[PDB]
C-alpha cells in the first residue's frame, strides 16, 4: 500500500540488531552499534513521509 | 620479591579492559536517543 | 485557500518566541 | 553570510515585534516619536498581513501586535505601561501549546 | 598501578599487593563471567519471548541465538 508495508520490516529488524547487541557482550560491539544508528534513521524518514 | 614480571599483570589488567568495554556502549545507546530527536519533527 | 494553510501552517508548529 | 536585503531587514523587524520586551524598548523611547516617521513606517508594514507576503510570517502574534499599535497611534507613558501585562497574562499559555 | 615500588619505599610486604592480585583476578573472573551468565539469561529470555511472541519470526531469531558457535 505504501510506508506502512516497510515500517513493519524496519520494527522487526530493529529488535533483531537488540539481540545482537545483547549477544556480543569484548569490544565487538561498537560495529554493532553503528548498524542500529542507521535503523532508527529510517524509521524517521517514513514518519516524515506521515507530516504532510 | 622478585623470585616474569611484565606476564602476571598483563592477565588482570586485561580483565580491566574488558569490564570498561563492557560500561562504553551505554552512553553511545545514550547519545543515540538525543540523536533521534534532530530527525523527529500537530499542525494547527 | 486550503493549500496554502496545508504548506504554510505546517510551519507554525515548530515555532519558541523570537529573542 | 552575504550582504541582505530590504524583504528579509523588514521581515525581521516585523517578527522582532512578537518579542514583548522588544516592544517596551521601542515604544519606551522619546526620539522615535518626535517626528510622523515611525509611525507611518509602522502604519506601511501592513502589508505582511496579506498575501503572499503572509506566506512568509512564522509569528502569528507579531503581525496582530502590529494591527494594534498602529490602532493605538491614531487617537502618553501610562498606556504603554498598560498594554504589557495583559500580554504578559496571554503568553505563557500559548507557549504550552507550542512544544 | 605499581605498587611494588610504593610499597618497597613506603615500606609494605608485597605479599598482600600479589595476594590482592589474585583476589582480583578470581573476583574480576567472577565478575566478568557472571555478566556474561545473566547477559545469556538475557539473551535467550527476550529471544524466548520474542519467539512466543511471534512463530515467523521464531525460526529467524533461532538462527539468532544458533550464529557465531
Amino acid at each position: 500500500q505504501y510506508k506502512i508495508q516497510e515500517l513493519r520490516k524496519l520494527l522487526k529488524s530493529l529488535l533483531l540488531n537488540y539481540l545482537e547487541l545483547i549477544g556480543v557482550l569484548p569490544d565487538m560491539y561498537e560495529r554493532k552499534v553503528e548498524n542500529i544508528r542507521t535503523i532508527l534513521v529510517n524509521i524517521h524518514h517514513l514518519l516524515n513521509e506521515y507530516r504532510p | 620479591w622478585t623470585r616474569n614480571f611484565h606476564v602476571l599483570i598483563d592477565l588482570l589488567n586485561w580483565f580491566r579492559t574488558t569490564n570498561m568495554n563492557v560500561n562504553n556502549c551505554i552512553w553511545a545507546l545514550k547519545s543515540s536517543l538525543n540523536s533521534m530527536t534532530n530527525a523527529k519533527l500537530n499542525v494547527d | 485557500n486550503s493549500t496554502e494553510l496545508l504548506d504554510y501552517a505546517t510551519k507554525l508548529s515548530k515555532f519558541i518566541w523570537p529573542a | 553570510n552575504p550582504l541582505p536585503t530590504r524583504f528579509e531587514v523588514e521581515l525581521e523587524f516585523i517578527q522582532s515585534l512578537a518579542n514583548i520586551q522588544y516592544v517596551t524598548y521601542l515604544l519606551t523611547q522619546q526620539q522615535i516619536w518626535k517626528s510622523p516617521n515611525f509611525k507611518n513606517y509602522l502604519k506601511y508594514l501592513e502589508y505582511w498581513c496579506n498575501p503572499p507576503y503572509s506566506q512568509c510570517i512564522v509569528y502569528p502574534n507579531c503581525l496582530f501586535i502590529l494591527k494594534l499599535l498602529n490602532g493605538f497611534m491614531e487617537s502618553x507613558x501610562x498606556x504603554x505601561x498598560x498594554x504589557x501585562x495583559x500580554x504578559x497574562x496571554x503568553x505563557x499559555x500559548x507557549x504550552x501549546x507550542x512544544x | 598501578p605499581l605498587e611494588v615500588v610504593q610499597y618497597i619505599e613506603d615500606g609494605r610486604n608485597p605479599d598482600i599487593y600479589t595476594r590482592e592480585f589474585v583476589e582480583a583476578i578470581r573476583r574480576s573472573n567472577q565478575y566478568q563471567r557472571g555478566k556474561m551468565h545473566g547477559l545469556k539469561q538475557l539473551r535467550d529470555s527476550l529471544a524466548d519471548k520474542i519467539v512466543d511472541e511471534f512463530p515467523e519470526l521464531k525460526e529467524p531469531v533461532e538462527d539468532i541465538i544458533k550464529r557465531t558457535s
